[PDB]
């Protein structure tokens, strides 16, 4: 029982260890989406000016 | 990661379950493993009373 703890407390870690090292904060990546959604639009809209040029 | 108490709550519901163990036999030893050497003292308690009887 005392070896669970043990290997309790070493499981918890390596689940934080593989969120941290694998998982993203969705807010910040959302976020990058937006700057990019809006560089894309930006993008379509003006060659269709380029092609008046 | 959950955090550190689901140790903790497995823990509490081992603490409480162990302290059931104790309780309904009266006993701080219920097993050798609360405490190996008080439960082997009291086995040989036990054939000294029923043969002193």
């Amino acid at each position: 029982e005392h070896a669970a703890k043990g290997l309790m407390n070493a499981y918890e870690n390596t689940q934080a260890s593989e969120s941290r090292i694998r998982d993203a904060d969705m807010a910040e990546e959302t976020v990058a989406f937006t700057k990019n959604q809006i560089l894309v639009q930006s993008g379509t809209a003006m060659l269709a000016q380029a092609n008046v040029r | 990661a959950a955090i550190n108490s689901h140790r903790v709550l497995k823990f509490q519901n081992e603490e409480v379950s162990k302290n059931m163990e104790k309780l309904s036999s009266g006993m701080r030893i219920n097993r050798a493993g609360d405490d190996a050497s008080g439960l082997a003292v009291s086995e040989k308690m036990r054939t000294q009373v029923n043969g002193l009887r």
